[PDB]
């Protein structure tokens, strides 16, 4: 679809990040 | 092929990589400059704080815009060079900016980034989006109260709204300053930079928002339960009493600071009623609290007492407030920039040799 449609969806999905 | 994540606030910038769940390097955006020009051309930061008696101190950033650059491109060749110890030529590097940023200041910092710096890519989000994002959203509100200003950004989408964007110039450096006013009735005197650095410590650990202020003050002028101990550097012991609740109140009542503003939860409703009826339920369910001044305890509760009192009867008002919030805009940054989704975002090099800083409008 649209990519910031699917920078949005990745958004709310969330994600890890690295421990510093 | 680390992303850099550049958050320029208007007392503190906060520096690092994309990926990471914090910055890597966190100093004051104040740029030093020798008063007598005879040693090194101008210092950055803490560096530039520990020698302010021979240097004039410079806040290019002050109320979140800036208002000279050279002094920007000074911060950010020391956040590169001294801070992250990167050439700035080997990342993309994200930036954050104000929201209601003028389109001359969006098009200098990309200039900059790519004439000064060399920057294969680039990008400009606005802080508040970057908050919103870190909580896993987008579509809400954002109140950010940093330390020079304080705005209420409604978002759909990614999307700030413009036109029910609002900004108060009243922040964590006024509540410090306000302390400091308040505290001479203890007899303390609180005047020069360093005490005014005791003052913004004794904030930061022992001020709170009262749900009531009127009983809160009653409570406080009843019994010694709210008074709090604090111990100074040179080892002296002094007892803050209803300062505690009395400086954080001036976010709410402005008039404290003789200002004809309307408080923070005022101007959240006031953001809220310049949008479409159809996504208040989505602002009002969303309202994300962001920036080191929203840290306070008792904040969340009172901000929803207050919004209660504006919003219709019906209205599910939901207040977030992470405990990350200082570095929640640094911590969707790196989300953002460290994204698969967001790689084609980026403005490159290329992009930006066959267009000019223009680009940046049609891009960010
Ligand atoms: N725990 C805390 N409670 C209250 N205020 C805080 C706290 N931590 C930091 N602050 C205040 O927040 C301000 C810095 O917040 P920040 O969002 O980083 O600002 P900016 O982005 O405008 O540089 C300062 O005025 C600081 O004293
Ligand atoms: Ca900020
Ligand atoms: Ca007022």
């Amino acid at each position: 679809p649209s990519p910031r449609e699917q920078l949005m969806e990745s958004i709310r999905k969330g994600k890890e990040l690295k421990q510093i | 092929v680390q992303a850099l994540v550049i958050d320029n606030g208007s007392g503190m910038c906060k520096a690092g990589f994309a990926g990471d769940d914090a910055p890597r390097a966190v100093f004051p955006s104040i740029v030093g400059r020798p008063r007598h020009t005879g040693q090194k051309d101008s210092y950055v930061g803490d560096e530039a704080q520990s020698k302010r008696g021979i240097l004039t101190l410079k806040y290019p950033i002050e109320h979140g815009i800036v208002t000279n650059w050279d002094d920007m491109e000074k911060i950010w060749h020391h956040t590169f060079y001294n801070e992250l110890r990167v050439a700035p030529e080997e990342h993309p590097v994200l930036l954050t900016e104000a929201p209601l940023n003028p389109k001359a200041n969006r098009e200098k910092m990309t200039q900059i980034m790519f004439e000064t710096f060399n920057t294969p890519a680039m990008y400009v989000a606005i802080q508040a989006v970057l908050s919103l994002y870190a909580s896993g959203r987008t579509t809400g509100i954002v109140l950010d109260s940093g330390d020079g200003v304080t705005h209420t950004v409604p978002i759909y989408e990614g999307y700030a709204l413009p036109h029910a964007i609002l900004r108060l110039d009243l922040a964590g450096r006024d509540l410090t300053d306000y302390l400091m006013k308040i505290l001479t009735e203890r007899g303390y005197s609180f005047t020069t930079t360093a005490e005014r650095e005791i003052v913004r410590d004794i904030k930061e650990k022992l001020c709170y928002v009262a749900l009531d202020f009127e009983q809160e003050m009653h409570t406080a002028a009843s019994s010694s339960a709210l008074e709090k101990s604090y111990e100074l550097p040179d080892g002296q012991v002094i007892t803050i009493g209803n300062e505690r609740f009395r400086a954080p109140e001036a976010l709410f009542q402005p008039s404290f600071l003789g200002m004809e503003s309307a408080g923070i939860h005022e101007t959240t409703y006031n953001s809220i009623m310049k949008c479409d009826v159809d996504i208040r339920k989505d602002l009002y369910g969303n309202v994300v609290l962001s920036g080191g001044t929203t840290m306070f305890p008792g904040i969340a509760d009172r901000m929803q007492k207050e919004l209660t009192a504006l919003a219709p009867s019906t209205m599910k008002i939901k207040i977030i407030a992470p405990p990350e919030r200082k570095y929640s805009v640094w911590i969707g940054g790196s989300i953002l920039a460290s994204l698969s989704t967001f790689q084609q975002m980026w403005i490159s090099k290329e992009e930006y040799d066959e267009s000019g800083p223009s680009i940046v409008h049609r891009k960010c």
